[PDB]
């Protein structure tokens, strides 16, 4: 069989760690040794295990709150943020039982459109949003007037600026190429010969020989090649967002999940943390939308035509007359004719379209195969104001949120996150997968790996295509372990997909080998 | 292949009644499905599962499932007490909101925002054997007293005030209340389109003619021979594929403290801690083999068109003719034959998953700027679960607020392992011609693609075409004589009929004793 | 000859059912009346009034602390005073005079028709949908609002329907096949021309699926009453009449939608034939056969599309859209998951289990008793068909007749 399903493999357990003095629990975990692929069996969702403990030792109490404590959330909030007219808890505790609530933001104020998306962490290795890490609805007062057009906004406490730095870059490149070549010949041969004798002597003798020969040859060959490349792209930018550098108010959920992290290092918990919330958070971003269109046409026609003819004639007549008469007429011929015609017509077309940001109406109409009307591009860019994608991102790793202001043992947790994150970058890399066929890209998807098959390819491994051969791009295998310290080094065999096969495409990226101080 | 025969659906005898469960006053018993009805034949009227009223002679000693937590009367949902009188009915009983003297016990002023539309399907269980929604696993309507909202980026909706001439967008539905079980519900407008189109057309023609003539006359003899062959070959192949995938949401389900649906909760507590296959089988059949924990919400369109045309024509003729003269005699003979064969086959599949019956039908009929735009508009209102990740139904238990449940969880794992290889579609017989076997309840179908007809898709309007094999069901486990057990399966249900693909997976399976 | 149908003797009379005042007989259908014999229209069962030989063991029961309505249904007290009609004839609400509290506090919610009809009864014999046995006007005091999805109108999902998801799908599937041959050649000799064409087109639309609640399900009063009015003994005719009025199954889940289909087949052959025995023949035959089907949607659009579909006319997508949109008004149950109707016979009822078993057996006998299996064979292997009370077969070839007896 061509395919062979490969089941998930994951390691034997770690040791149990020692009982966590605060969590009164102990932990155990396993590493994903091999993701399941090609419809292999998926492993049980138990790469983590947990146990309860006796309290072999106490630990530090939860960090002192000098402010008010929000009853349900336990958000430590400043006493100036009570009776404020705003919920600063995610709960009414701040405003609960206030004798008088002094509404500061009396006006009608909108939140910045999509601002709460940016409070989500991202998995940088996936570039995909995760659970909320920051609370962008916490205003902590504020109520400075921020306007966009006539619409006035209330900025989150966390956000330093959200400002409509509008810009747009269009780019159109059309390249059409034609070649034709034609070749013909016409060629002809005819030969005729006669020889006869007729004499009187009494006696009479006569002889006649007839020869005719014709040869004809024709050849025709035609090639027609017609090639079109059309790449169009619109980069639209609508707002600039920056997070404040300092004293961020975290989201409750992230706060608590951090609170539950073990003080002893055990990768499984920080792994689950990243899988919930990801690895990084967005300090600065450019918000807008992308449209990108790319069509490839190759039209190749060839014709070949051949004609061959041979003709031969022979007749001979010899007659002797002296009454006596004898005659023979003897004649023979062969005709040969060949016609041979071969024609091939091949058309290969592919299109890819890609859109981000805006309303679904505009997104899909732009997802049709026709280049858009300027009107619909206007309508799309109008609607991107309200539902933009994130074009540019500048990120900081999530551990930079872990701050003593919020968490006991902040340094320890921070360091654990660094270590865990480093291991996480290894374990979640796509390098681990078996190679796709068909120039497919393996996307690791938790414990199993999916081949994103290109346009014109199908099946679990992209094994189905009508194209006989197409360039296969090279893919790195996983980088080696760290070389033992006398200097530090890694290597990549560029092997996992071989770059050369099937008119092999690009070689892999550099570097093939990476070296460092220990 | 001639039609296979019907078989009657067949069930084993009843298992014995379970002892009458003290809290439920119910006896239970199960049959096992020894044979579905397969290619027609008498369906079972018997169900695989049965339950009967029975007084237990013993009290519900366990009824005290919860202490300090507030437990609803109707249902074992135990709530953290801040939720009592919190203003939101946190169980179907509503008792947590009953007799609440303290109106200021309400948690927050959230209710103006309605729940995310379409959030309910993310709640429902999934049955991988039938690809059908089950009952709810998650409580889709539970907020835990929290007021997490979600910015609906498509909130814009034109309104015209005739009295003003103002043309404006109505603010309504600018946000949705996120249900507690959703960790995230990222509105994110994406589209990706991919098209390929490949045309291969080849035509070849040959002619070959021989004449061979001899005449010799004084008595007259004259012999002529002709050989001529003409042979035409044409093959025309068109394949085009369009995949346009639109996304509007990414949603993820919390891995912690999953608030099970009330019905699921009850049904779960009713399960015995001892293994009883019938009970857990019923549970899986109700809530599905699998529950979902990752989502995108989208519309999808796919268009596939394949046309093959081939024409082959041949003429052959020979003659030999001969003559003897001076009285005159003439003879001749030879072989001539003529044939033409031609065929064309064409099919299209156009399918849309997305937000309106009218426009999704229209776009299934007719691809255009008009149907793409109007279907995209319709996706504003009725997006669909376009992709999801899932886990076995038993893994929720680890993640529930309840605790270990590990007896139940292991029982459910065993039951699943069985159920997946009892109600498996493989046990419906060979669907020929790439028909899909389906086992619903106790009964089988073959779903036939349009070329095929009949109970097994067996008869075909044309006489033979490439159709793929499929696996038989796994045999029983061997005895494990060593510490290892074996299981065997053959790519013969059906065999690849005309050299279609051999089915890809393992022929042989092996297992720890 | 035709064969006249035949029936069993009457069974013995049952004993008198002490609560039902009645006695019963059974009568098997020995032969259906093949070849257009006498139809067996006569009743499979019979019943007679009886003055009962013993006192009735009452069918009433004490619901205790539950509210017991004017109808037999008992409901929990909180459902009284809901404003919603939680029982028969508002008796749960006529029980209430003060402090009414709708669970749809401060708002109006539409009643979904697709929810009202969900849970269709089904008879396995022709899979005809009967009316839902579920009382889909029972909300159990909830206000779960859902969008129609094809419209922004929000509707209250009834308690029985665990899910009603507008998981819209549209499909068109098309295939064409064309085949053509020309062939030129005691002994037999023939030369032939042959052409085969097949064309198959169907489209499906899915409006959404309902899933009926596995548990705690509340049924119509007439359904439960008709389970009460049942002999407790097995009485073939009385359970058959129950299954005939409710169906042997219900859809525990189903997809509503619309469907259209067009099939075209053409087969053309020309033959020349000459034979010699130790004749000359010329023949032309043409067969052209077209069928057009539409299901669901409003009549105007459904039929306009179906006619425009049947003609070679190219359909303007606007009319197809108008039909597919009107499917929202008149859906059809295009698919279902079938559960045996006796699974709705509620636990906690007198002889509930026994009536379950008896219905199981009655459905067995009903499948069997109306089985075509006991019709005589077709003479040319055509499909035997059980009509109403008579049996025949049909064959498509030149072999023809009420049993294909000739050709
Ligand atoms: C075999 O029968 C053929 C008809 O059954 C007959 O064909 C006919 O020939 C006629 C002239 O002789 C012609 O006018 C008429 O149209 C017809 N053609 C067809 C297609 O039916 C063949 O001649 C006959 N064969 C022999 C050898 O007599
Ligand atoms: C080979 O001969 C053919 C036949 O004469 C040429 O084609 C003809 O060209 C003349 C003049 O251009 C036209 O008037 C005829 O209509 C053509 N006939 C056909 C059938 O093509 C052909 O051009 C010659 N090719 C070469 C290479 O000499
Ligand atoms: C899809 O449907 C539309 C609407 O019926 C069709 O629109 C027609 O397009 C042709 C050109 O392709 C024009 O000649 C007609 O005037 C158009 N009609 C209208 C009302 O605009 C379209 O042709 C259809 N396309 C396909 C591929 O079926």
């Amino acid at each position: 069989v061509t395919l062979m399903p490969i089941d998930c493999e994951l390691s034997s357990w770690s040791s149990w760690t020692t009982c966590d003095p605060c969590q009164k629990k102990r932990y155990r975990y396993a590493y994903l040794l091999q993701p399941s692929q090609f419809h292999g069996e998926p492993c049980n969702f138990s790469d983590k295990e947990v146990e309860d403990c006796v309290t072999n030792r106490p630990c530090r109490s939860q960090v002192r709150c000098e402010g008010f404590v929000c009853a349900q959330t336990g958000r430590c909030v400043n006493r100036r943020l009570l009776c404020n007219g705003d919920n600063d808890c995610g709960d009414q505790s701040d405003e609960a039982n206030c004798r008088r609530i002094y509404k500061k933001c009396q006006h009608e104020m909108d939140q910045y459109w999509g601002i709460g998306s940016l409070a989500s962490g991202i998995n940088l290795f996936t570039n995909s949003f995760e659970g909320p890490v920051l609370d962008h609805r916490y205003y902590a007062g504020g109520c400075s007037p921020h306007y966009i057009l006539n619409t006035r906004f209330r900025k989150p406490y966390n956000v330093e600026s959200y400002t409509p730095q509008t810009q747009g870059k269009y780019e159109f490149i059309l390249k059409e190429y034609e070649s034709y070549s034609d070749f013909e010949r016409n060629v002809t041969e005819k030969m005729a010969s006669k020889s006869g004798f007729s004499f009187g002597f009494e006696l009479g003798i006569s002889s006649q020989s007839d020869r005719g020969k014709h040869y004809i040859r024709r050849t025709k060959r035609f090639s027609h090649t017609k090639s079109v490349f059309l790449h169009a792209r619109s980069d639209l930018e609508v707002a600039h967002y920056k997070l404040k550098p300092r004293s961020l108010m975290l989201h409750y959920e992230f706060l608590q999940r951090v609170k539950r992290l073990p003080l002893e290092y055990s990768y499984g918990e920080y792994r689950d943390l990243f899988r919930d919330f990801g690895t990084h958070y967005i300090t600065e971003a450019v918000l807008g939308g992308i449209y990108e269109y790319t069509l490839v046409m190759n039209k190749e026609a060839m014709e070949r035509g051949d004609y061959t003819l041979n003709n031969v004639h022979a007749c001979a007549k010899n007659d002797f007359k002296i009454s006596l008469g004898v005659s023979v007429g003897k004649c023979r011929g062969i005709l040969n004719e060949i016609k041979d015609r071969n024609k091939r017509d091949t058309m290969v077309e592919d299109l890819v379209v890609l859109v981000r940001g805006g309303a679904s109406e505009h997104i899909t109409t732009l997802a049709y195969q026709e280049l858009p009307t300027a009107d619909l591009m206007q309508e799309w860019g109008d609607a991107v104001q309200y539902n933009p994608a994130i074009i540019k991102v500048k990120v900081e790793p999530l551990y930079e949120l872990v701050t003593a202001t919020d968490f006991a043992y902040s340094s320890t947790v921070r360091q654990n996150m660094k270590q865990a994150l480093e291991e996480f970058q290894k374990e979640v890399s796509s390098c681990h997968c078996a190679p796709c066929q068909g120039n497919g890209v393996p996307v690791l998807k938790g414990s199993r790996c999916d081949c994103i098959c290109p346009v014109g390819s199908q099946g679990l491994a992209c094994e189905v295509s009508y194209r006989k051969n197409t360039p296969i791009d090279g893919k790195w295998n996983c980088w080696s372990n760290w070389s033992s310290c006398s200097g530090r080094r890694k290597t990549r065999q560029r092997q996992c997909n071989n770059p050369p096969p099937q008119n092999g495409g690009s070689p892999c990226s550099g570097p093939a080998s990476e070296t460092l101080d220990c | 292949a001639a039609t296979p025969a019907a078989v009657t659906c067949q069930l084993s005898n009843w298992s014995e009644w379970t002892d009458c469960f003290p809290c439920q006053d119910k006896k239970y018993r199960h049959r096992s499905l020894l044979q579905p009805n397969k290619f027609g034949g008498t369906i079972c009227s018997g169900d695989i599962w049965d339950q009967a009223s029975c007084s237990s002679s013993t009290t519900c000693v366990r009824q005290a499932q919860c202490g300090q937590d507030f437990q609803c009367k109707e249902t074992g949902r135990c709530l953290k007490r801040h939720l009592v009188c919190n203003g939101d009915q946190d169980c179907l009983d509503g008792s947590d909101e009953d007799d609440c003297e303290d109106v200021r016990a309400i948690d927050e002023d959230c209710s103006q925002y309605e729940p995310i539309p379409g959030s309910q399907k993310a709640a429902l269980g999934y049955n991988i054997l039938t690809q059908e929604d089950a009952q709810s696993v998650y409580d889709a309507s539970y907020y835990g007293g929290q007021c997490e909202t979600v910015y609906n980026g498509e909130w814009r909706e034109l309104r015209y005030d005739s009295t003003c001439e103002r043309l404006y967008y109505g603010d309504d539905e600018k946000y949705f209340r996120k249900p507690y079980n959703f960790l995230k519900y990222h509105f994110e407008a994406l589209a990706d389109t991919g098209i390929s189109s490949e045309f291969y057309d080849n035509a070849n023609d040959l002619l070959s003619k021989v004449k061979k003539d001899k005449s010799d006359s004084f008595h007259s003899q004259d012999t002529s021979f002709l050989n001529e062959l003409n042979k035409y070959n044409e093959k025309k192949f068109i394949f085009t594929r369009i995949f346009t995938k639109v996304q509007t949401a990414h949603f993820k389900m919390r891995k912690d403290d999953i608030m099970l649906d009330e019905g699921m909760l009850q049904s779960l507590m009713e399960l015995p801690d001892q293994y009883n296959y019938g009970m857990y089988a019923k549970f899986i059949n109700d809530y599905g083999t699998h529950y979902i924990t990752s989502g995108s919400m989208g519309g999808i369109y796919e268009y596939i068109l394949v046309i093959d045309k081939a024409k082959m024509e041949s003429l052959g003729i020979t003659s030999r003719d001969i003559t003897t003269c001076f009285h005159c005699k003439k003879f001749g003979g030879g072989k001539t034959e003529r044939a033409r064969k031609a065929m064309a086959v064409e099919d299209i599949i156009s399918r849309v998953r997305g937000g309106s019956s009218g426009w999704s039908g229209g776009l299934a009929q007719n691809r255009s700027t008009i149907t793409y735009r109007s279907w995209g508009r319709s996706l504003k209102y009725n997006p669909v679960v376009i992709d999801f990740e899932m886990q076995p139904i038993h893994e929720v238990l680890r993640h529930t607020s309840l605790g270990p449940l590990e007896a139940k969880r292991q029982n459910l794992r065993r039951a699943l392992d069985q159920y997946l290889m009892e109600f498996n579609a493989c046990r419906c017989g060979p669907c020929f011609n790439n028909g899909v076997p389906i086992l619903e309840g106790t009964s089988c179908r073959c779903q036939c693609r349009l070329g095929s007809l009949g109970a097994a898709c067996e008869q075909t309007q044309t006489e033979g075409a490439k159709a793929d094999g499929s696996w038989s069901c796994w045999s029983s486990w061997s005895v494990c004589r060593a510490g290892i057990q074996e299981r065997r399966r053959e790519c013969d249900n059906p065999a690849p009929q005309n050299g279609g693909a051999s089915c890809p997976g393992r022929k042989v399976q092996t297992q720890a004793c | 000859s035709h064969i006249d149908c035949r029936m069993s003797p009457w069974s013995e009379w049952s004993q008198c059912d002490p609560c039902l005042r009645q006695m019963f007989r059974s009568r098997s259908i020995e032969v259906f009346g093949q070849f257009n014999g006498k139809r067996c229209t006569d009743a499979v069962g019979d019943r007679r009034q009886c003055v009962p030989t013993e006192p009735c063991e009452d069918a009433e029961d004490d619901c205790g602390n539950d509210f017991q309505c004017s109808t037999g249904r008992c409901i929990k007290m909180r459902l009284r005073c809901n404003g919603d009609n939680d029982c028969g004839d508002f008796s749960d609400e006529d029980d209430c005079e003060s402090e009414p509290r709708p669970p749809c506090r401060d708002r109006v919610v539409e009643e979904s028709e697709l929810a009202r009809t969900a849970g269709y009864g089904i008879n396995i014999l022709g899979m005809d949908p009967l009316s839902t046995p579920f009382d889909n006007e029972f909300y159990n005091g909830l206000c779960n609002r859902d969008r129609d999805g094809n419209t922004l109108t929000y509707y209250r999902r009834p308690w029985n329907v665990a899910s009603l998801i507008y998981e819209t799908k549209g499909e068109k599937n098309f295939r064409t096949e064309h085949y053509e041959e020309q062939i030129e050649a005691l002994f037999l000799s023939y030369s032939s021309k042959k052409e085969k064409m097949f064309l198959h087109v169907k489209g499906e639309i899915h409006l959404g699926r309902f899933v009926m609640r596995n548990r705690d399900v509340v049924l119509t009063t007439t359904f439960v009453d008709d389970i009460k009015a049942l002999p407790t003994t097995y009485e073939k005719g009385e359970y058959f009449a129950f299954l005939e009025t409710y169906g042997t199954h219900y859809s525990s889940s189903g997809s509503l939608g619309g469907l259209y289909e067009l099939i075209y087949v053409l087969d053309k052959a020309s033959m020349k034939r000459k034979g010699v025995e130790l004749v000359n023949i010329t023949s032309e035959n043409l067969i052209d056969d077209v069928v057009s089907l539409i299901r669901g949607g409003t009549r105007k659009y459904a039929f306009e599309l179906k006619e425009k579909l049947l003609r070679g006319t190219v359909i303007d997508v606007t009319d197809f859209v108008n039909w597919a949109s009107s499917i929202n008004d008149a859906p059809v149950l295009i698919s279902q998951k079938l559960s045996p109707i006796y699974n709705l016979v509620p636990v906690k009822m007198k002889n509930a289990h026994l009536k379950k078993q008896n219905l199981e057996r009655a459905i067995e006998d009903y499948i069997n008793e109306f089985s075509v299996r006991k019709c005589h064979t077709c003479q040319n292997g055509g499909t035997v068909i059980l009509m109403d009370g008579k049996c025949l077969c049909a064959c498509p070839f030149k072999f023809e007749g009420i049993a294909c007896e000739i050709s």
